[PDB]
């Protein structure tokens, strides 16, 4: 499947997953098509806030569905 | 403040909850 992943900068990155692709890996797509690595990036999902370790369909996010990409500095 | 990298623009930064805007803004401040 696919989504797309609006960056903050007002930018739609479409990236293919799966419903159980985490968050960690869609992340990591990120990181290929924007060059932040996952550590360093936050993810939002109609006005709530994923965690790595988490799937799409965790947050029952399916096929064609948008997501909202965020800096957040640092973790470790 | 409403950006820091050219990653943020103020339009999306709206539609994202302000929990994590308080975050970003602040973080982004810090290291700034």
């Amino acid at each position: 499947m696919q989504i797309f992943v609006k960056t903050l900068t007002g930018k739609t990155i479409t990236l293919e997953v799966e419903p159980s692709d985490t968050i960690e890996n869609v992340k990591a797509k990120i990181q290929d098509k924007e060059g932040i690595p996952p550590d360093q990036q936050r993810l939002i999902f109609a006005g709530k806030q994923l965690e790595d370790g988490r799937t799409l369909s965790d947050y029952n996010i399916q096929k064609e569905s948008t997501l909202h990409l965020v800096l957040r500095l640092r973790g470790g | 403040g409403h950006m820091f990298p050219s990653d943020i623009d103020p339009q999306v930064f709206y539609e994202l909850p302000e929990a994590v805007q308080k975050e970003l803004l602040a973080e982004w401040k810090r290291t700034g």
